[PDB]
């Protein structure tokens, strides 16, 4: 997209750095910063725990630009067919990250922003409404934060 | 498959 | 300020997670994500190595809302008076982080968004111009990322 | 002091 100001992006870097240092001490820049950090911790632990059990998931999908959407939709639809919970939401994120890593391994990085949009839209329409009614983002931070 | 893996092993991580 | 859309903040969470996961494999969502990551790591490392140095400093300062700015300016000016380099850039960041942490310990949370503004301005006007001339943000990434 | 500190110990860290 078009170029923003130098100052907007210098701000964004400063805030990222300061958010990180604040969270290291039990503080937070914002509810967003607290969620980002808890989610990164969560995905690391989920992957440390359980990747050995589905380590060839993204590989068996045989991803290509033409089949990527259908493969993403199939996994994500199955992942939540019998319901939503916090652990499956974490898995939804780990899976999208693995699918992006897989896409770059296969020299298909045009898929990374695509996966990002598909995830954002799914979060928006199918996950946040469950999140709202099950304690909100604060409950996720309470359950997965500082871990 | 690595569905009903990324299934029980999400569920196992639910708090 | 005014509230944005639920949709924009969902995108931002998603881009944040994918950024992290890509960088763990030596990939990057963008030059910004790569810089963010390398700087987080540079900072943890700088602070671990030179923690006694920080211990000395952020006592000797005695921050208060009416003096916080004067302290920031004095430290930052001497850090860069005879030159910028990548290590001094990291020290600047770590210094601002400690200043924010200390403000919150002493219940002067008001200073945190101010210190951010002063850091961002100084990065904009003094630090990024050097970087633009000295190899760019990519050089920083090749030096401190991986 | 804790200046020509944060100087020497930036300059050590410089790659």
């Amino acid at each position: 997209g078009p170029l923003g100001s130098m100052s907007q992006s210098n701000r964004e870097l400063v805030v990222d750095f300061l958010s990180y240092k604040l969270s290291q001490k039990g503080y937070s820049w914002s509810q967003m910063a607290a969620v980002k950090q808890a989610l990164r911790e969560a995905g690391d632990e989920f992957e440390l725990r359980y990747r050995r059990a589905f380590s060839d998931l993204t590989s068996q999908l045989h991803i290509t630009p033409g089949t990527a959407y259908q493969s993403f939709e199939q996994v994500v639809n199955e992942l939540f067919r019998d319901g939503v919970n916090w652990g499956r939401i974490v898995a939804f994120f780990s899976f999208g990250g693995a699918l992006c890593v897989e896409s770059v391994d296969k020299e298909m990085q045009v898929l990374v922003s695509r996966i990002a949009a598909w995830m954002a839209t799914y979060l928006n329409d199918h996950l946040e409404p469950w999140i709202q009614e099950n304690g909100g983002w604060d409950t996720f931070v309470e359950l997965y934060g500082n871990n | 498959x690595a569905x009903r893996x990324l299934x029980k092993x999400g569920d196992a991580f639910n708090r």
